[PDB]
């Protein structure tokens, strides 16, 4: 029984960095969260992902810029995006599995089992 | 050799009618649950989901056919006519050949996802499985064909006629097909396994389970159920290049079952791909 919701969505200069936070309201240590992103006009698309026994998992677009990490007595995961580009801008979601070791393995198929979202934060990537 | 005579004709009444009787019973309940968990849990499918959905159809087509060839030798003969003949031999040896492939292109799909776990790659979209899966059914058909074509040649229009190329025609052509068959149907796709079984672990020491877990089932599964079959269907041909003919003919009659309780036990691996399927069927 978790509500999540993302905050921490701005606007970014392109090379600039953004931390977002997934916070949940309910426990989240048998949880693993991953972070999807969805651009204008494409499909959602996983881009880091952490799991309840703390292992990480990045896509390969994220992997040199992006650290996914969870403070469970805060009940927060925070995504730090470093070197943000234009192509970075989506409206950027969290989601929770209570089948903490399971989500991480495939998150682009898994996310598709899962009822716990939070409503997405936007992150523009823009110059000027 | 009126003792092996006695030996063939009561492993084909009671041997193959118990053995082909119990792997329908449990091969038609597990296939079933599999395949309607997969049609009503799940909504999203991946590489894994239609390599394992074609699997079942695999096994399913063999499992239709066994009320047919059970009803054959616990009478003695066939009776069915010649297009059962021809649909019956293809569906077996393509159940054979297709069911190790589909295990073969999952492993490499754990593998893949094992180093990406985004799936990034095309080789790891779903529509490119899709590509393979039917990719893996013309193969095999083509590698079941020259058999089918032995067949044709033989008086299969009389109804009551439908040979084995083990037991049946030139042995000098059958053993360089049946040998061709074990390599390239058989013992390259088990190594191809074990491989990329080498491969996950070695990633593994790199970053130092459950992929493992499925690859060393299948590599076992049919390391210990198709290697009888193979061996002796082999030796049943080289055999005809006597006593010892019937006793070896009576060896092969028992390892054919055994290959085929690979069908009854296949659908574990819709529990092995780490998505919690067994708690999702459970949940319906
Ligand atoms: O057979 C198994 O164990 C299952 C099996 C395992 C393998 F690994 C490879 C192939 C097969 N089998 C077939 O693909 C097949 C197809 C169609 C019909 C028969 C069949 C024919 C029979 O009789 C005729 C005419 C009389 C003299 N013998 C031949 C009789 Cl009695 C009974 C029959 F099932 C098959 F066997
Ligand atoms: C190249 C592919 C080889 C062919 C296999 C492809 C797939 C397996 C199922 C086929 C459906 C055929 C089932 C036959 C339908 C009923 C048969 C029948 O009516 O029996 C006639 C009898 O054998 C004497 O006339
Ligand atoms: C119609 C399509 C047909 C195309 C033809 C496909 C052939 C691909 C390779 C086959 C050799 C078998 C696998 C290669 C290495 C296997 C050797 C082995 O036994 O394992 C290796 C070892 O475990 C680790 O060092
Ligand atoms: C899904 C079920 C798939 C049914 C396979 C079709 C079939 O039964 O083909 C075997 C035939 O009886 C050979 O004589
Ligand atoms: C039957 C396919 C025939 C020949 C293989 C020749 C090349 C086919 C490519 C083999 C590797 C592959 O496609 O595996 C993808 C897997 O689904 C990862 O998700
Ligand atoms: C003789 C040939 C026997 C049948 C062969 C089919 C090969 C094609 C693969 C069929 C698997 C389709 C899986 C599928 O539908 O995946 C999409 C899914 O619906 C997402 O919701
Ligand atoms: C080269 C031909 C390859 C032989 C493959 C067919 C062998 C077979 O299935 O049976 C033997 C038959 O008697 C032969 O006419
Ligand atoms: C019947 C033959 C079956 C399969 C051959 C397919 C093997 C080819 C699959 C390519 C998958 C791949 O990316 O292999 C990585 C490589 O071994 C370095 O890491
Ligand atoms: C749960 C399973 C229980 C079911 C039990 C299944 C019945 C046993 C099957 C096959 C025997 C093995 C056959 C022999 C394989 C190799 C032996 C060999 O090479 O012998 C050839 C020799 O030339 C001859 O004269
Ligand atoms: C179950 C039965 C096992 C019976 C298996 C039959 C043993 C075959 C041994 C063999 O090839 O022997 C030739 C024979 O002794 C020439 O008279
Ligand atoms: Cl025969």
């Amino acid at each position: 029984e978790v509500q999540l919701v993302e905050s921490g969505g701005g606007l970014v200069q392109p090379g600039g960095s953004l931390r977002l936070s997934c916070e949940a309201s309910g426990t989240l240590a048998n949880y693993a969260i991953g972070w999807f992103r969805q651009a204008p006009g494409k499909e959602r698309e996983g881009v880091s992902c952490i799991s309840s026994g703390g292992s990480t998992v990045y896509s390969e677009s994220v992997k040199d810029r992006f650290t996914i990490s969870r403070d469970n007595a805060k009940k927060i995961v925070y995504l730090q995006m470093n070197s943000l580009q234009p192509e970075d801008t989506a409206v950027y979601y969290c989601a929770a599995d209570p089948f903490g070791e399971r989500l991480c393995i495939d998150p682009n198929t898994f996310a598709g089992y899962l009822e716990t979202w939070g409503q997405g934060t936007q992150v523009t990537v823009s110059s000027l | 050799c009126e003792n092996w005579l006695a030996l063939e004709n009561i492993l084909e009444k009671y041997y193959l009618s118990a053995f082909y009787g119990i792997e329908f019973i449990v091969g038609m309940l597990g296939n079933f649950t599999v395949v309607f968990g997969y049609l009503f849990c799940m909504k999203n499918w991946n590489s894994s989901n239609v390599y394992l959905f074609n699997l079942s159809i695999s096994d399913l087509a063999f499992l239709c056919t066994l009320p047919m060839l059970i009803r054959s030798y616990a009478t003695g003969n066939w009776t069915y006519g010649d297009v059962l003949c021809i649909s019956n031999r293809y569906v077996l040896h393509a159940n054979l050949y297709t069911s190790i492939l589909f295990l073969t292109f999952i492993s490499i799909d754990r593998y893949l996802l094992m180093k990406f776990p985004f799936r990034e790659h095309i080789l790891q979209k779903k529509e490119f499985a899709i590509l393979i899966s039917l990719a893996v059914w013309v193969l095999v058909t083509l590698e079941v064909l020259p058999m089918l074509t032995f067949i044709t040649s033989t008086p299969i229009e009389k109804g009551d006629s439908c040979v084995d190329y083990a037991s049946s025609g030139n042995p000098k052509y059958s053993l360089i097909y049946s040998l061709c068959l074990t390599l390239l149907g058989f013992l390259i796709p088990l190594s191809v396994m074990c491989f990329f079984y080498y491969k996950m672990v070695v990633f593994l020491k790199k970053r130092s389970n459950k992929p493992l877990r499925l690859v060393v089932l299948a590599v076992v599964i049919f390391s210990v159920l198709f290697t009888p079959y193979h061996i002796m269907r082999n030796v049943r041909i080289a055999s005809r290049l006597g006593c010892s003919q019937k006793a070896i003919n009576c060896l092969y009659i028992l390892t054919r079952p055994l290959a085929f309780l690979n069908s009854a036990v296949n659908p574990i691996f819709y529990f092995l791909v780490g998505d919690h399927f067994r708690d999702m069927l459970f949940s319906k």
